[PDB]
């Protein structure tokens, strides 16, 4: 009865959404026709977290697919679980924003975003009580970082105390996709520090490299990308919609994470993510499913753990478990990687407990870890944006969709700001 | 006539009345469903003219999941539905989430089935508040219930068996905050407040009942026996009858001076029982073991100041006379040179109830130590640094202030939690 | 504890040092 | 011998007749065809040669479809076909229409037709008028049938159950006017007027029943128990027999103070029901508590006057004079200086009857608590700016104007309304 | 070396306050 509203913004949000929903609608025994074929009384006990009832037995998403080229969506809706959106929440322009964070945000977003809204508050007013939004979307493009950090704005003035829950797909360190990527991350930064209260970094280079080392597939589409992501998607509301030992919701989460407002932004982890091969080798326990969530390799950031130090970290284990199990092994962590740990915060761990385990699964257990590492991908993002910004190159593009030169020396002071404090953080001394 | 109210607010709390009032409906042959196949059951029951036995209890839960686990459950038909109360929004671990701004509406509402249910007591002995120090829910809610009641009903005894964080293990972050909040806040309303720990439970668990995973519902059980122990006087006829009333005259010295640490005796499983005698003397040694104590709180550390004994079972005054006196002749318990007696023993007719699907075994004779004892200040010190070590940098203080707090408050109730360190200092010194 | 204590006690005189500035 | 003439007034009347008569015939036992397979119908009915029994009511409406509905029911075999009678155009919640222009050939057929009922009574207890003030049919024509019930019958006590319009929640938009308008007239006619809010009858159905969407039906229904609650003495013998002229006696101080709240205890459903004993205490409390009250308007804001009492069932004196010692002692409740006893309480050995296919549970006991209190003076506040604010742009006063009506009749009413205001200030003040 | 200097601040915040009375 705390509802969700899920937004997917650009082609990769709707793709991420699309790949969510299927995994959401398969947990909830939800088929593509809306109907719940799960026999099982907890999918349905919390089902009206994601979904609304229809007038027969069809439930609906709760999502809103926004972008500004018809195509993404289109394939969205030619995807196998494309019919159980409502159409009205497809909201769509015609000409997709050509990878210009100025165009998705004020030239062609501002005719879009009237109607997004409206979607929007259609949904929101709808919920009985509002846990908050969560918004899917990839850093580093045109309509999905501009009309994402557009929404986030309106819908954080709008519902200034609901939570906000971000789900950024960052550009990969070593191969960049397009070349104004640096800009699109560095303007979308700067809303989302001063915007989104949750705020959690995916990259796609960390995503291939869990993939390859762990799962050891062999020809990865992005379909697994969105499938680890969408399996993180999951893992962190599974507390809001099944009965839980120790239950922990989106607020709790950002409570125990978040030390001081703009420290928001986290790395995210799931396990077991286990080797076809090696899946009956495994075995499936408590320190075996903590010795993977702490593994550098197995964070999805491409910022690695060890050069940091963690700030806070929760821990959503999902099935029949041992809180002393649980509890022992997260102060054994604390114990061991003591360095790595913040010495000025006693318990570095909020664990929470979910009796339901995903299907097929015995044990799972999601990550979310604020450290001080992130700064280095920070750090990365101002390299590449100051070296291009000394010479404004494709500068003109943003220039032209009436934006101002000095927004992004704004952005890159204040994403030079967060990268300072997590320094100062980092290296902290307590007293 | 002996009616006690028992609130359970909180996860924590919801949780431990689950295996209390499981505890409680198998002493008295209750089933699930509510009536059973004399008026002992008027402690914790009062019963309708269809015959059907409803609990004096209150489930009172910012969060609607673990509350909709008991409306799910097997004692759906025992609770009353409108006693069950459900939240929309959790606290989220924020104590001024659950005292300032969510927790007024459902507070106010639970003072209002709180009246309606001692409205229905002939005599009051007091409440049964059971709650999670370290959880927004158990820590701001609870403590504001606590407030209205100490406004309202005045004198009435209210017993709060308070979980709080155990010394290194620990599931939360912001824990030592809302501890030191909900401390400040019991420090002056609750008349008996009884420490639990997590931790020691779990060892307890452990070295004794041979469980190497144990869980929250093995806590609850233990913690369901401790609290029927401590009851079972009020509910079973027996020699040297204690009452609710005689817990703070026989135990509490100062009014500050209300925290308590629980052990029970023996903690033994269904495989190595009846392979030991379990003498009377044999059971007080093991409560007054430093090891079966349910907090992380070595008592040689410091001194006790009153020890009460519940014995329930076959056991004899003589029997108890003997055991406490083996106890002061023991050199390891060190008591305080003002209290020379500081022992109230008080012995019931009715062996502990076993639990099917439990660990505990079946045993004539059992022990709830319940002592007030100078060492709980060591708690108190490893919170108060706990707690300091984030506020040096206000870490999670925005979170608090944002639900109408101030560093005030924060100051206000640290100073108080140090001035009960000094409290406990003065008291424990001669 | 000693350091944390004389915080409070500090930022107490803060407090009323902004009172009388008042 | 106790012969009560039931008039229903407007949609409102007729629809809370409904359900009243569905009640008066399960109670007695009449089948809706109109006969049943002694003498307590007497009040409600009156017996043909045939063995038929038709009831002492007028259903008086301007508009035919609420008459036709009934015409076409289940109850069109018991009823008078006549005393249905039936209007061509409606009021248009228009009170001048109500009042002045179409009201007055159907006033002249009312009074034909309830002089023709009132000559088949022996005795005459009252009447009861069901209306809705803040509707052209309810408050112009029922204005003018009880001015000329005044005029004719005299002394006749005529108790008016009135719908006001809720504080917040409303279905009109001239609503305070018409409501205005309606108070003025009837401040001087009525005996005795209770107050009645739908938006205070729809908390009761969605907090006691559980009714997440109640509608007129429930709501007429707790109108009906109610009315039967408070008829039940001149129906069923019982200790403490209470009567039409002693209501007045006992509850109104002075002509002018004769508004009074109204509150039903218990209601709960079927499902709720045996989880609790019900006892006498506990359903005083309940009638006593402003959530249960059906008008919005908090009796903490006020001071009680006096507070009569209708118990149903199983109820001994002893008891309800215990559960009034305690309300009297009870700091909450607060009576006015000049009223020592301020209790009026009367009991009767016929439980309530439960109409199959409602909500509320089989009840051993009932509690009808009609209190005359100064805090009802908050309502006619709530109305008294709600009508001025429009009547300073003389919003829709044309409407009014053109069925003979002027301003110095809405001028009149509303100096009317603030005399009342300062009579209840005045009473309420020492 | 902290608990000295903050210290030292206490002093100066009292020597303040006495010096405004
Ligand atoms: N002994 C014991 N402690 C428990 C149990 N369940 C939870 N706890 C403790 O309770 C604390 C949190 O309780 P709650 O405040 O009620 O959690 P909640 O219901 O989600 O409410 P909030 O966390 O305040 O939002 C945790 O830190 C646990 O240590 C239990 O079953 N047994
Ligand atoms: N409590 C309750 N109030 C009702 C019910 N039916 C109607 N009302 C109220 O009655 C008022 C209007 O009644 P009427 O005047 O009789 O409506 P009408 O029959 O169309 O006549 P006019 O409105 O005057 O033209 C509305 O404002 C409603 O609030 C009911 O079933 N229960
Ligand atoms: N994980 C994942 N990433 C994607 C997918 N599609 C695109 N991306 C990445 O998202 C980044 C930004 O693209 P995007 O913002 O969606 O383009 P836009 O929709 O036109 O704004 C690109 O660099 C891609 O590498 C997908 O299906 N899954």
């Amino acid at each position: 009865m705390r509802e969700i509203v899920h937004i997917q913004g650009g082609q990769c949000g709707n793709q991420i959404g699309a790949k969510f929903w299927e995994v959401v609608s398969d947990e909830h025994g939800i088929d593509p026709t809306g109907t719940y074929h799960g026999d099982s009384d907890l999918q349905l006990e919390r089902i009206n977290v994601y979904f609304n009832e229809a007038t027969g037995g069809r439930y609906v998403p709760r999502a809103i697919l926004m972008d500004l080229e018809p195509g993404t969506m289109d394939s969205v809706r030619s995807g196998p679980y494309g019919q159980i959106f409502r159409p009205d929440n497809f909201v769509f322009g015609q000409t997709g924003a050509g990878n210009n964070w100025a165009k998705g945000h004020y030239t062609e977003g501002a005719e879009l975003i009237d109607s997004v809204l409206d979607v929007v508050r259609k949904e929101a007013e709808s919920c009985d009580c509002l846990q908050g939004f969560q918004v899917c979307h990839s850093l580093g493009g045109g309509t999905g970082s501009g009309m994402g950090t557009l929404l986030i704005s309106k819908i954080r003035e709008e519902y200034p105390d609901r939570m906000m829950l971000t789900f950024s797909v960052v550009p990969s360190p070593k191969v960049s996709d397009t070349v104004v990527e640096p800009y699109n991350a560095t303007l979308s930064v700067h809303q989302l520090v001063e915007n989104a209260d949750e705020c959690m970094v995916l990259d796609n280079e960390a995503l291939y490299d869990i993939c390859f080392r762990t799962l050891k597939l062999t020809t990865p589409t992005f379909g697994d990308l969105n499938h680890l992501i969408s399996a993180v998607m999951s893992g962190i509301t599974c507390c809001l919609r099944f009965p839980g030992q120790l239950n922990a919701d989106l607020r709790k989460l950002a409570v125990n994470l978040i030390p001081f407002p703009r420290l928001h932004f986290f790395m995210v982890g799931f396990t077991p993510l286990t080797s076809r091969g090696s899946q009956q080798y495994r075995a499936l326990t408590v320190p075996e499913l903590t010795q993977q969530m702490w593994d550098a390799k197995n964070m999805m950031c491409a910022a690695d753990p060890r050069h940091g130090r963690y700030l806070t970290a929760s821990a959503l284990f999902r099935g029949r478990m041992s809180t002393k199990e649980v509890d022992e092994q997260m102060l054994n962590v604390q114990n061991k990687n003591s360095s790595y740990f913040v010495e000025w915060i006693p318990n570095n761990v909020k664990s929470s407990v979910c009796d339901i385990p995903p299907k097929g699964l015995k044990m799972s257990a999601t990550f979310i870890g604020n450290s001080t590492a992130i700064q280095e991908m920070f750090k990365r993002v101002s390299e590449q944006f100051t070296a291009m910004f000394r010479r404004k190159a494709f500068l003109h593009w943003y220039t032209g969709e009436g934006m101002d030169e000095m927004e992004f020396t704004e952005a890159e002071s204040n994403m030079n700001d967060l990268v300072s404090e997590y320094q100062q953080y980092q290296d902290a001394s307590a007293e | 006539m002996r009616e006690v109210i028992s609130i359970h607010i909180g996860q924590a709390g919801i949780q431990v009345g689950n295996a209390c009032w499981e505890l409680y409906c198998l002493e008295h042959g209750i089933q699930p469903d509510g009536q059973m196949p004399d008026d002992a059951f008027n402690t914790f029951f009062s019963e309708t003219g269809a015959g059907k036995h409803v609990p004096r209890c209150i489930f009172l839960d910012l969060e609607p999941t673990v509350v909709d686990e008991v409306r799910t459950g097997t004692y759906r038909q025992l609770f009353h539905p409108e006693q069950l109360i459900s939240g929309k929004e959790d606290a989220a671990n924020n104590f001024a989430r659950g005292h300032y701004t969510i927790g007024k509406e459902i507070v106010d509402l639970a003072l209002d089935r709180i009246r309606k249910l001692a409205d229905n007591c002939t005599g009051l002995q007091g409440f049964l508040v059971f709650n999670a120090v370290g959880g927004g829910t158990g820590s701001g809610l609870g403590s504001l219930l606590l407030e209205r009641l100490s406004v309202d009903y005045g004198k009435k005894s209210k017993l709060g068996f308070t979980v709080y964080p155990s010394p290194q293990v620990s599931t939360a972050v912001v824990e030592p905050y809302n501890s030191v909040l909900s401390t400040h806040s019991l420090l002056e309303h609750t008349d008996v407040a009884v420490m639990l720990d997590n931790e020691a439970i779990y060892d307890i668990c452990r070295r004794s009942l041979d469980i190497e995973r144990p869980t929250y519902t093995n806590l609850n059980r233990l913690i369901a026996q401790v609290i029927s122990s401590l009851t079972a006087s009020l509910r079973f006829d027996g020699a040297l009858n204690v009452d609710i009333t005689e817990f703070q005259t026989n135990l509490v010295p100062y009014p500050r001076i209300h925290f308590m640490l629980s052990s029970y005796a023996p903690i033994i499983s269904a495989e190595k029982a009846y392979h030991e005698q379990l003498s009377v003397a044999e059971i007080t040694n093991a409560a007054f073991e430093p090891a079966s104590m349910m907090v992380k709180c070595d008592p040689r550390h410091g001194k006790y100041m009153a020890c009460c004994l519940m014995y329930r079972g076959d056991v004899v005054p003589k029997d108890v006379n003997a055991s406490v006196a083996t106890i002061k002749t023991k050199r390891t318990i060190q008591f305080v040179d003002w209290c020379p007696t500081g022992f109230k023993c008080g012995i019931n007719y009715q062996p502990p109830t076993v639990v099917p699907g439990g660990d505990l075994a079946k045993v004539q004779r059992a022990v709830c130590m319940i002592s007030n004892s100078t060492a709980i200040g060591e708690i108190f010190s490893r919170l108060d640094h706990k707690f300091d070590l984030m506020y040096a940098k206000r870490a999670f203080v925005h979170w608090y202030v944002g639900e109408g707090m101030e560093e005030g408050e924060f100051s206000e109730a640290r100073e108080d939690l140090a001035a009960l360190e000094k409290d406990f200092e003065e008291v424990g010194a001669e | 504890k000693e350091k944390m204590m004389m915080s409070l006690e500090r930022d107490k005189l803060a407090a009323r040092v902004d009172a009388l500035e008042q």
